[PDB]
RNA sequence: GUAAGGCGGGGGAGCACUACAAGGGGUGGAGCGUGCGGUUUAAUUGGAUUCAACGCCGGGAACCUCACCGGGGGCGACGGCAGGAUGAAGGCCAGGCUGAAGGUCUUGCCGGACGCGCCGAGAGGAGGUGCAUGGCCGCCGUCAGCUCGGCGUCCACUUAAGUGUGGUAACGAGCGAGACCCGCGCCCCCAGUUGCCAGUCCCUCCCGCUCGGGAGGGAGGCACUCUGGGGGGACUGCCGGCGAUAAGCCGGAGGAAGGGGCGGGCGACGGUAGGUCAGUAUGCCCCGAAACCCCCGGGCUACACGCGCGCUACAAUGGGCGGGACAAUGGGUGCCGACCCCGAAAGGGGGAGGUAAUCCCCUAAACCCGCCCUCAGUUCGGAUCGCGGGCUGCAACUCGCCCGCGUGAAGCUGGAAUCCCUAGUACCCGCGCGUCAUCAUCGCGCGGCGAAUACGUCCCUGCUCCUU
RNA sequence: GUCGGGCUCAUAACCCGA
């Protein structure tokens, strides 16, 4: 039971997709249930900054942004299961985190 | 540079440092001698010379 | 001291309180979700860090 | 919030890297890449000679660690050196080595031809070097050099194109050079095929 | 047996439920015969005081609106009402009178706001600041 | 202000819930095809018609009016001697105000004369049209200001700006309201008196326009 | 209307007054001001003033502090006011206290105006630059 | 301490040479401390182990320190021939007055010879 | 019992006007302040001037003698803690001006700051003085 | 007052600014009743209008060509 | 100006003269047989091949080739 | 204290009273003698002289009479500075 | 019928009159001399204003569940003509709400929430739904249509 | 001299609301907010002057920022000289000079090797030069051009386009345009928490006393909305008419959408001695015991005046009072603060839950209903000044912001001139971020309510191609 | 004729007000 919960968040959603899966098989590989990866809001950071270095000729602007997607899912607590999501291997620019409830 | 290190009360047959130490510290360093407090010299202290 | 008059006093709010990781000025700071840079410093930087500009 | 955490260790990076520049000029420094494992991070350094970078014995590495563990963060940093993939389709690196054999005395039309030869024949597309500085005279100037196919604007004139610069003091001034490079395997949309039986 | 559709007029999303009954119509807890703004009133009357004092003396709606404003919830609700009057009764005769009159009752409306440009940014897009040679 | 009239349930298909347009007739066969009298009981479609050519054909004519009231005046031209910039206090986005006056001065026109007040409208906007006036032409080198004719869709827009701008003037720092000066302008273009805005202003456009022929 | 009043109370009645009975006499700044303190030039300039007003110190006195607020203490003696450039006189009088000690030293010249210039007008601009 | 112009007693040549080069091997391995002024806190304190003074200060009043104070404590000491060699023997090249140190490493055969010589000698 | 001009308090003030708004005409009363005498004196704001007998003008102008003693509160007053003894005034027509008068009479006396803006007929509060408070007449170069 | 006159071709755009356009009208009743002449006009017109005019014999100068 | 492109009559052409009795008159069976004959990734690139061989097959077909 | 063109070794102060044209300005200077002053070359192209301004020139010693040469201008700012300080008269321009 | 059933504002005014015969609804001695906030300009002109308040804000828990004060000001505030300045948005005082509800709980008619705000009691209910079918009852006569609910 | 092709008041063709024509709103006249020229000052620090300088240098400067004016005090790696363990460099209790200071001096102690009293060099420089440079940026211009192995790049027609189709001493190419990337509007599949509540079921409460109707909880479910990964859909594809029958253009059906579907990102070879050395980098020339570094107090906030961009009004298409309605973008641990109590208000004392679809900012204003005002310098307008209470900060006088009562200026529709806009656009109304300890009449974005006119010309102001 | 503002890249000529 216990309902374990893991938190994926990313800023590359192709490198994301795969660490989703590699969990999805280990379940189904593995005769326990999952909550399906929810779709949270992505939150994109925005910045606006003026072009020019001096003050001279008409003001023109830049948008430069920065998104990050997030995952969501829940699954029982097996050692058959907690043990085979433990090496994992997650990429450098995906943060994971458990936490029992 | 000139010279400047005596009157420390001192004679022959036998020595007694005019100015006592500084008990912040440890044995050694003298006192200062302006005639109504004992100063330190680098530590700190106003005693109103004995 | 001799030691006491090239030395500066520590603010804590105004502009003297800010300035630039990498160039070291005072002034146009942007301090938005923590990053700390001049306006002329981020927009040649930007890139590097993962930003993009798509509209 | 979370934020917060992934734009602190992009800053990180950003500076170490533009530290390492200034330090490992010579010897061709060309990239690095973090790997954060449990207790400590790996560090990578592709230069294009081991040689200076490690030292005599390797006591240039002992102070380099000790810099980028006192003055960055890093709580437990291994250095190892590595070889540049391909050198001649990183611009990047192709703009320092035209610095520095401008810097060193050569005419500035000699370095440019050299290093179009060599990159366009190590099977590349397409090149241009843009060379603007006060060369001969005392009134500034600026040449372009270029050899095939290169896209300028547009969106895979953004991820397909591998462009560098860098600065070449001189004893009267500065001089700029800009490279950009485009590697042998793009695929424009323009370009489809007839898949035939 | 019930039915439920779906309206949508520029941030106002309304869902509505239709089913046998004696006449009357609600919207968010309000009968219609009490709204205020009798220009937004009018129009959410307009699919059933069309289709006669006979369709509308056996169904009870209700409609849960939220978004936008006063005349931009009031549109949605017609729409809402509109689809599912045509799907509860099932004749094509009433499908021809909501195109005459109005075709978006229907269909619907994708028309958005437009994002501003700099040159004043606060009042527009295409709005800008006041030229001044010397 | 009578709940009866607060709270107005319609039971059937005409505009407004109060007048219907079946006996109304137009005269003249140049505005017949332009002057749009079908049932809509509720005027006001969200401008979804400007934007085609020809567009505003088959668009009720209650409506018309209503659309052409929601401006402050004469702002970048004198209109009966001032200007009348009204800023932030105009009803220029505020449709349910201009729907209000335009009923109010429905109500008070079915009751000095005891006729059908599109009636009424459809006479106004009749003698308030103009069927001549005068342009330039550049030919060979020079011009020189001659006399034209109008289409009938421009004779229709001239006659219901000039009604929106006569009325809007007799209300202008006056003890007059504007729902009644409304009234007092369409029932004076209706009769051709002199004393009206917009059938002077056909007046003295036929007028120069034939000292030019 | 002969003697100075300040709110009810004369001079060397509001003078042996405590530093918290009579903030309730002043203004809401000058109370608030009070009542967070004197800071430390304060403290040097008012442990200054009251030996010049006990025996001690016959020394022109003179200061940077221009935040110091008038008090029942200092009426009679003439202090000095750094304006930018200069320690000017600035004699202490009743219905001074309550104000603050800038208010009384002036740190701008009075202006009186000279005649327009080339580029003053619309007319003067073109016509002058060759 | 004081100037050769005070008659103390006579001076030996061996005691010279085993303890004026006693001070590079300890200056190799300990902790010097220079001067007069400097150490006669410390041995006032008493913990400068090998102290050597010799006899050229003048004038004749801030010469005699120690010789008084040395019938107060154990005062392990020599007496020295001239002062340019104690400014070689350890430090810097000035007129030296007293060179003492502590804890004479590598040098303790002399001290055992020669300090308990003038220990046993005179003091 | 109509009558057209009615006196209270020095001035007389109109008969064809609300109560509350006839009070206006004394320099030293806003219509905040009128409706509080009004509400204290205990007859309604809404009723003609004209109707005031003799007995009702007398209330009012002991009310208007000393607010703070029949129910005003001492936050809405005129000026309190008056300078020269701690008592919360208002004042009104002839002895209102004479106060201000004399608050900058102090004010120039001790040449503070403040009073000698009023002397030179500039502005006081601290307003820049380069685009406007241009009270004055033009000045040319030539034409 | 007026014969009125029902629009047939149009012929383009004349005017110092591009604003009258030439079109060749049919007259419908009065001392004419058939005759066909051509005229100016002021405003957008279509084909099939009927336009209201107070002379019936003007005959508006021939246009550039059409082009 | 719905002009069409160089490179789309380029292949439209050449895919056409290669296989001439592969693609039909109707908008839909074109579209398909398009999308499996060459290496296009985009959609809008496709429809418009097919919309020019699809004009290609009813002049070829009628008459008069231009 | 301030940078001004006062007399520095053997200086003149010009106020002319006619330009007769081609470089040739006519001074009414102190003297009574009447100097002709002339042009140098840097000054005919970034300032503008024109009649009634004082300016500074400098002469030749050849019958000092018809001689003189500007090299520095006075702008507006500084002819009613040249006044207080009671360096120049001003009564020679109105008599 | 219950409070959904009419409009809001009759309602008020007809509450409003029934508030007058609770002896623990008094107006506090300061109202005859406050206005209600910063964004006012003059003083209240009807001589019942607290009974209008106090009915609005009995009607305002009802149907907006557990409510507290810093989200009644939010309700009650405005925009204001401030000078030569733009236009701008501000709350309301505080003093004039929490002795409003202070008194109604005292009435029987609200309630405290441990940590929520405040509810309505069945005591409440019951006042507030008798009137409002006392006002419907008498608006059938006119609309015909409310008849049917 | 401080480093010896284009134009023409010629001809054709084609375009653009920073052009006109047809229209909607104004600016120019009054008061104030702010930037500028000019005068004044100990200083009122500098750059930019038609479009393309003037709420611009992210420039809302109380100290700092800071470059300006008055005063005070510090700094010479390293070589080699005067001097130096008999003790160089350097530190301090108390008190004087002082705005205040072991900064100096009176007073005597301390530390243990170097040493600006000297010479050479060196750090450092918001000091000069943008007309010595690099990088970046505005404008010709999102125009249709610039070239390679005079022509090709020309002519006719066509296109938003050197975009295409035919004829051509031409045939082939490259970069720019297009393709490309991000959003918006319709349908389907996979997902169901922190998002959602329609149908069933338990429990409590209220009304006409209950047959009917309504409101809250917990059990359950992903139906609908939503969130976000992947797919579909539109191609001049189908029908009619011009044009050659080719390029293409006009009209119509079906469609959620139609003819680059709509709105944005991306700016070729070069020029402009255009702006920036005062964001960083940099050559040459100058300061180098000072032009470098710090601390206190003033200044950039002065005021006969001319100008630019705006805010509030000159009232009824309104002012005031009391009631009633409906959003979106974004932000939060040095911070956002629900909930209870004190105050008339600004504000004050406690204080849950939040490192985020979970808790908070966050029940917008214009709009609708009732009563007072009735065309007046007023119940319009709210500058200007008096007295009192507060918030941030080490410090509110010069020179901050907020609240209550009082006072009540010009202004009754604006001469000659002149600006912005083609559809969810302009006008009208409020909101969020940035700067920020405190302070928005500004910049950049958001939604609410919602039109009039024209689908055209080269008349005026400009720009592109061929010809003379 | 005098001061001020308009039009032009800017001055003359031209338009408007005090
Ligand atoms: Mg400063
Ligand atoms: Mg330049
Ligand atoms: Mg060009
Ligand atoms: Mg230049
Ligand atoms: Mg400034
Ligand atoms: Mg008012
Ligand atoms: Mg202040
Ligand atoms: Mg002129
Ligand atoms: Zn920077």
């Amino acid at each position: 039971m216990q309902k374990a919960r893991i938190k994926l968040a990313s800023t590359n959603v192709r490198s994301l997709e795969e660490v989703a899966n590699q969990i999805k098989q280990i379940a189904e590989r593995t005769g326990v249930r999952m909550s399906g990866p929810i779709p949270l809001p992505t939150k994109r950071i925005r910045i606006v900054t003026r072009k020019s270095p001096d003050g001279e000729g008409s003001a023109t602007f830049d948008r430069w942004e920065l998104r990050i997607h997030k995952r969501l899912i829940d699954i029982e607590a097996d050692e058959r299961a907690m043990r085979q999501i433990m090496r994992i291997r997650v990429p450098e620019d995906v943060t994971i985190e458990i936490e029992l409830i | 540079m000139g010279q400047k290190w005596k009157l420390y009360i001192v004679k022959d047959g036998k020595v007694i440092r005019k100015n006592k130490f500084c008990p912040r510290c440890g044995p050694g360093v003298f006192m200062a001698d302006h005639g109504d407090r004992w100063a330190c010299g680098r530590c700190g202290y106003t005693e109103w010379k004995k | 001291a001799k030691a006491d008059y090239n030395k500066r006093k520590p603010r804590k709010f105004g502009k003297g309180a800010r300035r630039c990781i990498r160039c070291g000025q005072y002034g146009p700071i942007i301090r938005i979700h923590g990053l700390m840079l001049c306006r002329h410093c981020f927009r040649e930087v930007a890139p590097k860090l993962g930003f993009r500009k798509y509209e | 919030a979370i934020e917060r955490y992934f734009i602190r260790e992009a800053v990180k990076e950003m500076l170490i890297d533009e530290f390492l520049e200034k330090e490992l000029r010579r010897a061709g420094y060309g990239g690095l890449d973090i790997k954060k494992t449990p207790l400590g991070t790996k560090v990578i350094i592709f230069a294009a000679n081991p040689g200076y970078v490690i030292g005599r014995g390797g006591r240039r590495i002992r102070e380099l660690t000790r810099i980028l563990e006192r003055q960055f963060g890093l709580e437990n940093p291994q250095i190892d050196v590595q070889e540049i993939k391909n050198p001649y389709l990183n611009a990047k690196v192709q703009a320092v080595r035209i610095a520095q054999a401008l810097e060193r005395g050569i005419h500035f039309r000699r370095a440019a031809y050299a290093a179009m030869r060599a990159i366009m024949s190590n099977g590349a597309r397409g090149v241009e070097i843009r060379i603007s500085g006060k060369l001969t005279g005392e009134r500034a100037k600026s040449v372009r050099f270029y050899q095939g196919y290169l896209a300028k604007v547009g969106n895979p004139a953004e991820t397909l194109v591998s462009k560098g610069y860098a600065q070449a003091l001189l004893k009267l001034g500065v001089i700029g050079v800009k490279v950009a490079i485009m590697p042998p395997d793009a695929r424009l949309p323009d370009e489809i095929e007839i898949i035939e039986k | 047996r019930i039915i439920q559709t779906t309206g949508k007029r520029k941030t106002a999303i309304a869902r509505a439920v239709i089913r046998e009954g004696k006449g009357r119509v609600r919207i968010n807890g309000k009968p219609v015969e009490l709204v205020e703004p009798e220009i937004a009133r009018f129009t959410i009357l307009e699919p059933l005081i069309l289709a006669g004092e006979e369709i509308w003396n056996s169904v009870d709606i209700d409609v849960k609106v939220q978004g936008g404003g006063f005349m931009g919830q009031a549109e949605a609700a017609r729409i809402a009402i509109a689809r599912a009057l045509v799907e509860w009764t099932g004749d094509m005769n009433l499908k021809e009178k909501f195109i005459k009159y109005d075709r978006t009752m229907l269909v619907g409306d994708p028309r958005r706001t437009e994002p501003h440009k700099p040159n004043r940014s606060t009042k527009g897009p295409r709005a800008k600041r006041q030229k001044s040679y010397r | 202000k009578p709940l009866s009239e607060r709270f107005f349930i319609p039971h059937e298909i005409k505009v407004m819930g109060r007048w219907s347009t079946e006996d109304v007739e137009v005269r003249d066969p140049s505005l017949k095809p332009y002057i749009n009298l079908e049932p809509r009981l509720l005027p006001h479609t969200h401008g979804r018609h400007a934007k085609k050519h020809f567009g505003k054909a088959n668009v009720h004519i209650v409506e018309r009016l209503i659309n052409k009231i929601m401006r402050s005046g004469g702002s970048h031209y004198k209109v009966a001697g001032h200007f009348m910039r009204r800023e932030h206090r105009s009803l220029n986005s505020k449709k349910v105000k201009a729907y209000e006056v335009v009923k109010e001065a429905f109500k008070i026109i079915e009751k000095r004369t005891g006729k059908n007040p599109i009636q009424v409208l459809v006479w106004a906007i009749e003698n308030a049209a103009p069927r001549e006036d005068t342009t330039s032409v550049m030919f060979g080198g020079i011009r020189y200001h001659v006399a034209v004719d109008i289409s009938p869709m421009r004779r229709l827009d001239v006659a219901l700006r000039n009604i929106a701008l006569g009325a809007s003037a007799k209300c202008y720092r006056t003890k007059m309201s504007f729902a009644e000066a409304l009234a007092e302008e369409i029932i004076l273009a209706a009769n051709k008196d002199p004393k009206s805005y917009a059938y002077s202003k056909k007046l003295e456009i036929e007028r120069i326009a034939e000292s030019s022929r | 209307r002969k003697e100075f009043r300040y709110r009810g109370y004369t001079l060397e009645q509001l003078m042996n007054m405590s530093l918290e009975e009579l903030a309730k006499l002043l203004p809401a700044r000058q109370r608030r001001s009070l009542k967070r303190g004197l800071t430390p030039e304060q403290k040097k300039l008012l442990r200054k003033i009251r030996l010049a007003k006990k025996g001690k110190y016959n020394k022109p006195i003179r200061t940077h502090c221009r935040d110091m607020i008038v008090l029942p203490e200092m009426v009679g003696l003439t202090i000095y006011v750094h304006n930018g450039k200069e320690f000017v006189p600035v004699e202490i009088k009743p219905e001074m206290i309550g104000h603050y000690l800038g208010e009384f030293a002036p740190t701008r010249k009075r202006v009186q105006h000279g005649a327009p210039g080339i580029g003053a007008t619309r007319s003067s601009m073109f016509v002058a630059v060759k | 301490m004081a100037k050769p112009s005070y008659v103390k007693f006579e001076v030996p040549k061996e005691l010279a040479e085993k303890a004026l080069q006693a001070v590079e091997i300890a200056r190799d391995t300990g902790k010097i401390r220079k001067g007069t002024n400097e150490t006669t806190k410390a041995v006032e304190r008493g913990q400068a182990k090998l102290v050597i003074i010799a006899e050229d200060v003048d004038p004749e009043e801030i010469v005699a320190h120690l010789p008084p104070l040395c019938e107060e404590k154990e005062i392990p000491y020599i007496y020295v021939p001239s002062k340019k060699e104690l400014g070689a023997a350890a430090g810097i090249e000035v007129a030296a007055a007293s060179v003492a140190i502590i804890e004479p490493g590598k040098a303790r055969d002399l001290v055992e010879e020669i300090a308990m010589k003038v220990r046993e000698l005179m003091k | 019992d109509f009558r057209h001009i009615v006196r209270v308090a020095g001035v007389d003030l109109d008969g064809n006007k609300q109560l509350r708004w006839a009070l206006t005409a004394i320099k030293g009363v806003g219509i905040n302040f009128a409706t509080m005498v009004c509400r204290v004196a205990g007859l309604d704001p809404f009723m003609k001037a004209g109707y005031l007998t003799d007995e009702q003008v007398k209330k009012i102008e002991e009310i208007l003698q000393d607010p703070v003693a029949h129910g005003i509160p001492r936050w809405a007053v005129n000026r309190p803690k008056d300078y020269e003894t701690g008592r919360d005034l208002h004042l009104i027509t002839a002895k209102l001006d004479m106060a201000i008068r004399e608050d900058i009479m102090r004010l120039r006396r001790i040449r503070a700051y403040r009073g000698i803006r009023h002397e030179l007929g500039l502005p006081v509060r601290g307003q820049r003085t380069r685009s406007n408070f241009r009270r004055g007449q033009t000045v040319g170069v030539s034409r | 007052e007026g014969y009125p006159a029902e629009v047939i071709e149009i012929i383009g755009r004349t005017g110092t600014t591009g604003d009258v356009t030439q079109v060749k009208v049919r007259i419908l009743e009065g001392r004419d009743k058939g005759r066909v002449i051509r005229r100016n006009v002021r405003g957008p017109v279509r084909v099939g209008d009927i336009l209201i005019l107070r002379e019936t014999e003007r005959e508006a100068r021939e246009i550039k060509s059409r082009r | 100006g719905k002009i069409r492109q160089g490179f789309i009559k380029r292949v439209a052409r050449e895919l056409f003269n290669k296989y001439p009795n592969e693609f039909t008159r109707d908008f839909e069976h074109n579209k398909k047989k398009v999308e499996e004959l060459t290496n296009v990734t985009s959609k809008k690139i496709r429809n418009r091949i097919a919309g020019y061989i699809t004009k290609l097959v009813r002049m070829k077909e009628e008459g008069k080739i231009l | 204290v301030i940078r001004v063109p006062l007399p520095e070794g053997n200086q003149l102060f010009g106020v002319v009273e006619q330009a007769l044209g081609a470089g040739w300005m006519d001074v009414r200077c102190e003297d009574g003698k009447i100097r002709r002053c002339r042009i140098p070359g840097k000054l005919r192209r970034r300032v503008w002289i024109r009649v009634g301004d004082l300016v500074i020139v400098q002469p030749w010693p050849v019958q000092s009479d018809k001689r003189g040469d500007i090299v520095y201008r006075y702008t507006q700012t500084q002819v009613d500075w040249l006044l207080r300080k009671g360096k120049i008269t001003q009564e020679f321009l109105t008599g | 019928a219950t409070v959904y059933d009419v409009p809001g504002d009759l309602l008020v005014e007809r509450v409003a009159q029934r508030l007058k015969e609770i002896p623990e609804i008094k107006p506090p001695e300061w109202a005859p001399f406050v206005k209600t906030g910063r964004h006012k300009e003059r003083l209240p002109e009807q001589e019942d204003w607290w009974y209008y308040r106090v009915a609005s804000i009995l009607r305002r828990v009802y149907l907006d569940g557990p409510v507290g004060i810093e989200r009644l000001r939010t309700y009650y505030g405005g925009r204001k003509n401030r000078g030569h300045a733009p236009e701008r948005f501000y709350k309301a005082g505080g003093s004039i709400i929490r002795k409003a509800l202070q008194q109604l709980e005292a009435a029987g008619f609200v309630e405290k929430v441990p940590g929520k705000g405040r509810v309505i009691t069945p005591k409440g209910r019951s006042f507030l739904d008798k009137i409002a079918t006392e006002l419907k009852k008498e608006l059938e006569e006119i609309i015909p249509e409310l008849k049917k609910y």
